[PDB]
């Protein structure tokens, strides 16, 4: 299943003091049925300012449970069996009861008081605590257990617990956060008479959690992680007011082999291209990424606003990465953007490595998918996975085509609407994109429209794959050459066509076939064939060949038209 | 012929990855079949370096047992369990269409398969659903004999060597002896065990002698013509015994444990008496538990004398298929003697190799696509060659495996250790125009009979290229001949420095 | 495949010396392999809130699956008697198929212990009982060995009780996006699979499956409701036998896919393509004019790549008709082989908005289909009318355009 | 609930003597050559001996294959011959009319501590049965004249069709489906498969004999078409018509 679904239900903050394990903070107080199927000055100020982000469906009357009960289990019992011994700590804790995978990475103190090796109740709890655990409750299906649990532990839990252990090791934070959470719970349950006047258990819990999130900092981080991993969004967590961690689970929205959406569903608007981002991330563990161009997946100001949450203060990374976003366009190769790094800092230069790192960061965090440097001379078709049907991205009440037509009309009001513009690209035979442009006064606006369409996955690029062919005349000619060192009839409809699958990996007679295929063409055609014979394997697009080998497009047109009856054209994404 | 086999009498260990829970041997003594959940592997014993032939049959449940057909007129029939059905394979067909017919009896998983030694076209299968079925290969539609114990899942089924219509079955802690003439009512129900019975066997020369193993470490010998209860002999070991089988030569029996012991097969001389196990020879090795042991036979064609030599083949859980030679001291300690006269001549089997793939309106003759480029580069060949240990560097196969692992960027086009043919491709800086660029080559290698023993070097042949001049070809061939001529004077292996030099990485002297 | 069991052992709650391993096969396997029954002993015999549940955790590199069972009666000492049949697997596997078997084994032994105390009296120790008012080891050996070898067992433990375990693979649930315009294929011969236990609808669906009948056509032919046909097709997809496809017309926009190189890289695709696409005899359809001996593999490869995103099948056939006449190629079989091998796909047509008087229900479902941006195929299926009539009706209703995606 | 019921568990087995395979059976037709066995496990016994009741039931069920699949032969041995009839072809009406023999007479011997004579039938099917017409009529006319409620409980999942479902043939050999009004069906217990495909669940058919034999049918002429354009227009014109 390519549909992204992080099956998360909640988080725990279980610490183990010397007086026994206890639960400090679990964010969703809802029951099993919903999940499986100076009084208020700072609180209201932070709620209006937006620092308290917390879902409200978890605190409704039909979807609320007591704080002491977690999924038909008491808090003490959950704190007991989620607090292992020393031998089962400092490693994975994949515990399953019944369709409930209690998952987390417990961090336990060593033989000494060291957490890791290179008010006075707060210091007492810091010197008395020996184990803290961040337990994630998951309910994946039985066929995807080994996928969901593994990806969650690989992408969220490990990094979160390692950062928590590090920050606890240097300057005690989980001890202090747990102490202030317990102190605020004591001050709300026994004091702060505004809590008593509130009618309703759900609203009481909402007020308690609002006060906790207003006073604590780790509680806000756990709440944001639960609310954003469930929403399949990038979670930015503020920890210790000096470091921020970005947590996500990757989304498979890039495809090459056109998955059967009738049987296995696929996200609508998935980028169905043979040029993939993921072939560049795995290569970072040939082709240079500088030759391709970055196409932003959102407006640049919103990308900058989202980039203002990846660092607490403006370091050098979020200066270069902000400037590059403000000065990028999806029609020029990344080699031409070395001057932005060159002006902001004082081949194999460090500028190229910095730009590579920034491009990887942009295309990993769902900000700018890289593409070929789009022009009007390429062929563009409507992808089969075009976001046309469905009321949303993952429906499976207005369909996506009319919503995106409204967005197209709002963004581009000086050009025909999305149904007309899509019908002009699919009804006739696929030709160059410049044949839709009526005048040179409408070229950059149509380039922006094309970049928007590729951004939304509506329109892909039809690349050219060239395969070589040898007929019987070349076979007879090389037979005559090998002689230099039926029969009654001539049916003209028979041609002993032999396709050389790999021109580079061929025998002597097959290379003789390919070299006799050019016997008669001038010197430029011979040089262009000898420099581009190894790319005629039916798998390398010719646009990438033009970009990499620095050849003219008209030269490729000459080479194709001269060898008209021996070159096979293959056109697919 | 069997007498030119280079792997008889020498200890050799394969490495067959894949989790194979069954093994059987061609009665000719050349082929070995291995059964897994994905199908069958057929391995030539005389040329183990060739990759095994793969027959595809994907089943979720683990296969139980496999048995080569001992019928001399049809040596291409292999019967292997596939859950609730038995598949009779055909090696003369294609690799993807080797299934001939399937026995659709039983209702649950087939447990064991044994062939009748007197009528080699009669098959008996026992299954978990308490059914023991007797099949006939001539009409494989319905079983001509059905019987059951109605209480426990069967574990093994064996025919009687002397009486052609007596078969025995083990069902839990009680073993039954059925008769085809009677049917469904046993001749005798031998009840002397405490734990479950793992294996059952028959004496080759005795009419009514039965040996069974057990989980509680009790090997009990029966003579059911005298008394059904008790036992003629009882041997107690310190481990559960998984398979206990009679010796084919002389008087004796070999047993092996499922767990415990040293995971070795113990050989015990046989020349109501409870006693302890006193083995003669233990086949030490096999770090993990052993799945089955097989016997390899090799005798003269038309001779009237019992001059056969025996080799033991053990398949274990550690993905090791070891070959155990048998010394003459074992032939002496066990009561085995070369018979001056034979009452009956031994059967003669065709010594064929069922490992290579067989050759198999009106279409028009053409070459649609080039065979080269369509080829898959043989990377499984190097892994297979890395797992053969005959007796630093030992033979040609280990050298080929070493150069394959040392240079992952050298693509092997043809590997053939048996025929000493080695065709490989590489890219090297051998252009008179531009020394920086690389030229694709297809160098083929031929080795002599004694490749490292004498001063004779390999004869390298390079296919012609327009990119390669005559001068460069002469230089490469002369330098490779010089390296091979000089470096075999120390009787070492010259395939690493030659390939390194043609790759242009360094120079050696 | 099925993971082999690593170590099976039987824990029990002794009222004096606590939780301990009563029996274990293979013997001393846990101590040899490093597994210690002093770290996870609180999960094997837990407090009675975790009891009667399928506890599964990870210990080092070994994944441990167990079903603890606790019986409450005054007959036993301390009013309780707890045991656990624990299964240990390596971590890098899938313990999904063994979980119902372990749960049912625990439930069955709980039932037997509640019935006649089969597991408590087997200890031969009166300390398990109040005292005021069959071999387990052989069973473990047989369970371990039979589940390692045969994945099945019929192990007898008494005169009327037997451990009957069969391990089945886990199959993915089928899709829910199956509609009335999708034609179902059948990669298996469904004639010989039918036995007495089938659903009555699924008996009727089988004869009308040939790669060219739509689901609504199957429903109307077999006199079936479309919902039960949808469920039966989903059941057939669930066993990996039936794959959906598209209704074949002569107005389709078939185009090559990214797997068109499979017609060269597969050694057994073109050879079957020669025999598949050819008429059995010299058919008359290969002799009609455009207006008034087997095919070459190169011809078939050139005909596959001749399709394009915008060239309808009518235009391609009337632009290439001498080739499909001399070679005697059935065009429907030609397209169907390419669709079955996933080397070409179909560009669907979408009537996005910007004659006889049809009924009120017809215009209502027409408006509902237009509002949901449904394809021309679904509208044609629901109205039981061809493409031209649907286009004329839509043009009478309002201006619209066609998207070939 | 602390009840004092008087249970009476009895088997009811139908054996198919014929050698024809089960795949070759026409739906709605009862088995022609069949033999019916009845094995009473426990007589009228109060439920306070439920441990002994379940022990007897387990022993009798585990010793039911030997009692029937083995047959006595006059030669001097036994033969493991015989097959259980399937649920669809089973003798369901014969069980129903065998149960209505202890209540037939209103003036039977009185049970002085028990009143109701509730009857339950446990079946491993899904409420689908093949019945005879006259037997069904007689069963209905008898069951509307005596004080019994029959609650058939099925050990399989609830099927897509309505339950209970009876398939039968009339005197003119036409298939008919009817739902009786004297039987109540209970079922004993994402996506759940409610249809049973036994040959594919257990992989009882191997790979080479499971390949498709009937492919897509070839195109045909209408004997009124002169050109390929006319044929294409006619094929697109009749691509959605149902005959």
């Amino acid at each position: 299943e390519c549909l992204p679904n992080s099956c998360l239900l909640g988080v725990h903050l279980v610490i183990s003091t010397h007086s026994g394990p206890q639960i400090v903070y679990h964010y969703p107080p809802s029951n099993t049925a919903f999940l499986t199927n100076e009084e208020d000055m700072e609180v209201s100020a932070m709620l209006q300012d937006g620092k308290i982000s917390m879902n409200e469906i978890f605190f409704e009357e039909e979807n609320f449970q007591d704080i002491n009960k977690i999924l038909e289990f008491d808090n003490d019992f959950v704190a007991e069996f989620c607090s292992p011994e020393r031998e089962m700590c400092n490693t994975r804790f994949e515990f399953t009861v019944d369709n409930f995978c209690f998952l987390g990475l417990p961090i336990h103190v060593d033989s000494q008081g060291r957490w890791r090796k290179s008010e006075r109740e707060k210091e007492d709890l810091g010197k008395n605590m020996n184990m803290f655990h961040v337990c994630f409750v998951m309910n994946p299906h039985l066929i995807e257990y080994n996928k969901r649990i593994d990806d969650m532990y690989q992408f969220v839990v490990t990094r979160l617990s390692l950062l928590l252990r590090y920050v606890q090791s240097k300057t005690s934070y989980i001890s202090s956060e747990c102490h202030i959470i317990l102190k605020e719970k004591e001050r709300v349950l026994k004091h702060s008479k505004t809590y008593q006047s509130i009618r309703g258990a759900g609203n009481k819990g909402k007020y308690l959690y609002q006060r906790i999130l207003a006073k604590s900092s780790l509680a806000r981080a756990l709440t944001e992680c639960v609310d954003k991993i469930q929403r399949n969004e990038i979670a930015c967590l503020e920890i210790n007011d000096d470091k921020v961690i970005s947590l996500q689970i990757p989304i498979q929205n890039e495809f090459e082999k056109m998955p059967n959406f009738k049987l296995q569903p696929v996200l609508r608007g998935s980028y169905l291209t043979s040029i993939l981002n993921m072939k560049f991330l795995e290569k970072s563990s040939n082709d240079d990424l500088l030759n391709y161009a970055l196409l932003l997946l959102d407006e640049p100001n919103n990308i900058i606003s989202s980039l203002e949450t990846f660092s607490y203060q403006d370091d050098i990374g979020t200066i270069i990465l902000k400037h590059l976003v403000r000065n990028i366009q999806p029609n020029i190769p990344l080699r031409s953007y070395r001057y932005l790094i060159t002006d902001l800092l004082d081949t194999n230069s460090l500028e190229s490595s910095i730009l590579r790192s920034c491009a990887l960061h942009l295309m990993y965090w769902r900000h700018a998918r890289i593409v070929i440097p789009l022009s009007s001379k390429y062929t563009y078709i409507v992808s089969p996975l075009a976001p046309i049907q469905g009321y949303t991205i993952d429906d499976y009440r207005v369909p996506l085509i009319y919503q995106n037509s409204m967005l197209f009309r709002s963004k581009f009001p000086s050009l025909p609407s999305l149904p007309i513009f899509l019908s002009l690209l699919s009804t006739d035979k696929p030709q160059a994109y410049s044949n839709i442009i009526p005048s040179r006064e409408h070229k950059p606006v149509y380039l922006n429209a094309l970049a928007w369409l590729i951004q939304y996955g509506y329109v892909t690029q039809l690349l050219t794959f060239i395969n070589i062919r040898v007929d019987k005349h070349i076979k007879m000619a090389v037979d005559e050459d090998l002689e230099k060192e039926f029969e009654y009839d001539d049916p003209e409809m028979q041609h002993d066509y032999t396709i050389i699958l790999e021109p580079e990996r061929a025998t002597a007679i097959e290379k003789r076939w390919l070299y006799r295929c050019i016997y008669g063409q001038p010197s430029d055609i011979q040089i262009l064939f000898n420099k581009l014979l190894k790319y005629f394997n039916g798998k390398v697009p010719m646009e990438l060949v033009i970009i990499k080998e620095e050849i003219s497009r008209h030269d490729l047109k000459k080479l194709l038209n001269a060898l008209d009856k021996y070159l096979i054209e293959i056109h697919h994404w | 012929g069997p007498y030119n086999s280079p792997t008889f009498g020498k200890s050799l260990s394969l490495k067959v990855d894949g989790g194979f829970n069954a093994v059987s041997i061609n009665p000719s003594g050349r082929d070995i079949v291995l059964a897994s959940r994905q199908g069958l592997y057929i391995i030539d014993l005389d040329d183990p370096f060739t990759p095994p032939r793969w027959l595809h049959h994907i089943t979720p449940w683990q296969v139980a047992d496999v048995q080569w057909s001992p019928h001399p007129a049809k040596p291409y029939w292999i019967v292997s369990t596939s859950n609730q059905k038995a598949i009779i394979w055909n090696l003369a067909k294609s690799s993807s269409n080797a299934i001939e017919f399937v026995l659709h009896g039983h209702s649950r998983a087939i447990t064991d398969i044994n062939f009748n030694p007197q009528h080699p076209d009669v098959l008996a299968t026992c299954s978990v659903d308490t059914y023991v079925h007797a099949w006939d290969m001539r009409s494989p539609h319905r079983p001509f004999y059905s019987t059951s114990s109605w209480r426990s899942a069967a574990s093994q089924v064996k025919w009687n060597y002397k009486d052609p219509n007596v078969l025995a079955s083990s069902h839990g802690n009680d073993i039954f002896v059925w008769d085809l003439r009677k049917g469904s009512t046993p001749l005798c129900s031998l009840k002397g065990h405490v734990s479950s019975v793992n294996s059952i066997d028959f004496n080759r020369f005795k009419y009514s002698e039965i040996m069974s193993s057990s989980n509680d470490g009790t090997v009990k010998f029966w003579d059911y013509s005298k008394s059904t209860t008790e036992s003629k002999r009882t041997v107690t070991t310190n481990f559960p015994i998984w398979r206990g089988r009679y010796l084919p030569f002389g008087e004796g029996y070999c047993i092996m444990p499922m767990v415990g012991g040293n995971n070795a097969v113990y050989l015990i001389n046989l020349c109501n008496k409870k006693t302890k196990l006193q083995p003669i020879y233990a086949f030490k090795g096999h770090s993990d538990r052993v799945i089955d042991f097989l016997w390899r036979s090799r005798h003269t064609c038309d001779g009237d004398y019992d001059d056969r030599e025996f080799q033991l083949v053990t398949w274990s859980k550690d993905c090791d298929l070891k070959l155990w030679p048998i010394s003459d001291s074992i032939y002496g300690k066990v009561n085995f003697d070369r018979g001056k006269r034979l009452e009956e001549k031994l059967p003669d089997y065709d010594y064929c190799s069922y490992n290579k793939e067989p050759e198999n309106f009106r279409r028009l003759r053409e070459n649609f696509v080039t065979t080269s480029g369509l080829k898959k580069n043989k990377t499984n060949h190097i892994t297979w060659l890395s797992g053969i240990r005959m007796n630093k560097i030992q033979n040609l196969g280990e050298e080929v495996s070493a150069i394959g692992h040392k240079f992952p960027k050298v693509v092997f086009e043809k590997i053939s250790v048996s025929t000493r043919e080695l065709c490989l491709t590489l890219n090297g800086p051998w252009s008179e125009e531009n020394p920086d660029d690389y030229i694709f080559l297809r160098i083929s290698i031929n080795f002599p009979l004694n490749y490292p023993n004498k001063g004779d070097p390999p004869k390298f042949t390079i296919e012609e290229n327009s990119n390669l001049t005559m001068s460069k070809r002469q230089e490469i061939l002369s330098n490779l001949a010089t390296i091979g001529q000089k470096y075999t004077d120390s009787n070492l292996y010259c395939l690493e420095p030659c390939i390194r030099f043609v790759l242009g990485e360094k120079v050696s002297l | 495949g099925f993971v082999p069991i690593h170590t099976i052992f039987y824990s029990v709650f002794h009222p004096t010396e606590g939780s301990k391993i009563k029996y274990e096969f293979p013997p001393n396997n846990l101590k040899n392999h490093g597994i210690n029954f002093n770290t996870f002993k609180n999960y094997i015999i837990p407090k009675p809130i975790l009891c009667h549940k399928l506890i599964t955790f990870k210990y080092g590199t070994y994944r441990i699956v167990c079903y603890p069972v606790t019986i409450n009666s005054p007959i036993y000492a301390r009013n309780f008697f707890s045991f656990n049949f624990v299964f240990v697997f390596p971590y890098d596997c899938e313990t999904s198929p063994y979980e119902p078997a372990i749960t049912r084994l625990g439930k069955m032994f709980k039932v037997l212990e509640e019935q006649n105390q089969l597991l408590s009296k087997s200890e031969r120790d009166p300390v398990f009982f109040d005292l005021k008012v069959f071999s387990i080891q052989d069973l473990l050996m047989r369970i371990f060995q039979d589940l390692n070898n045969y994945s099945e067992c019929l192990i007898p433990i008494d005169e009327g009780n037997a451990v009957d375990i069969k391990i089945f693979p886990l199959l993915r649930p089928p899709t829910t996006c199956v509609s009335l315009e999708d034609v179902p294929l059948s990669s298996v011969n469904l004639k010989k699979i039918i036995d007495v236990n089938w659903d009555p609808t699924m008996m009727s669906i089988v004869p009308y499956i040939d790669g060219l009948n739509s689901i609504a056509k199957i429903s109307k032919l077999s006199n079936s409701d479309p919902g039960l046909v949808i469920e039966c097709i989903r059941h057939l997809i669930y066993y990996k036998c039936v794959t959906l496809s598209d209704i074949f017309q002569f107005s389709n926009i078939y185009a090559p896919s990214s797997l068109i190189r499979n017609f060269l890289t597969d050694p057994l695709m073109a050879s079957d393509c020669q025999s598949y696409v050819t008429f059995p005899e010299v058919s008359k359809i290969s002799n009609l004019p455009l207006n008034k001996f087997l095919p070459t593999r190169s011809c078939l490869f050139d005909l596959y790549r001749s399709l394009s995103q915008g060239q309808t099948l009518k235009t391609w056939y009337e632009s290439k008709y001498m080739i499909l006449k001399e070679n005697n190629i059935d065009i429907r079989r030609f397209i169907t082989f390419g669709l079955e091998k996933r080397i070409i796909y179909r560009c669907y047509s979408f009537p996005v908005m910007i004659m006889p008087k049809l009924s009120d229900e017809e215009e209502g479902i027409l408006e509902e289909s237009i509002r949901n941006a449904e394809t021309f195929d679904k509208i044609c299926v629901l109205l039981s009318k061809p493409k031209l009539e649907v286009e004329s009706y839509l043009n009478e209703l309002g201006e619209f355009k066609v998207i070939n995606s | 609930v602390d009840t004092h019921h008087t249970i009476t568990i009895a088997f009811a087995i139908s054996m198919d003597l014929s050698d024809t395979s089960f795949k070759d059976l026409t739906p709605g037709e009862s088995l022609k050559n069949s033999q019916d066995y009845f094995r009473i496990v426990v007589d009228q016994v109060s439920i306070i001996h439920w441990v002994d009741i379940m022990e007897t039931l387990r022993e009798e069920f585990m010793e039911i294959r030997k009692d029937l699949l083995n047959k006595q032969t006059d030669k001097g041995y036994s033969v493991a011959n015989g097959r259980f009839s399937p649920v669809i072809k089973s003798n369901f009406l014969e069980l129903v009319n065998f149960a209505t023999t202890i209540l037939t007479d209103p003036f039977k011997q009185l049970d002085l501590r028990h009143t109701t004579t509730h009857v339950m039938i446990i079946s491993p099917g899904s409420g689908l049965f093949d019945v005879d017409y006259s037997l069904l009529r007689l069963t209905g006319k008898k069951l509307l004249s005596l004080e019994m409620t029959m609650d058939l409980i099925c050990l399989s999942k609830a099927p897509l069709h309505i339950v209970p479902l009876f398939r039968y043939r009339d005197f003119e050999n036409k298939l008919h489906h009817c739902v009786p009004l004297w039987l109540s069906v209970f079922f004993w217990n994402e996506w759940t498969p409610r249809c049973k495909i036994y040959d594919l669940q257990m992989m009882g058919i191997t790979e080479n004999e499971l390949i498709r034999e009937v492919d897509v049918e070839y195109l045909q002429l209408n004997k009124k078409v002169k050109s390929l354009s006319e044929f294409m227009n006619d094929y697109d014109k009749n691509a959605f018509e149902v005959k």
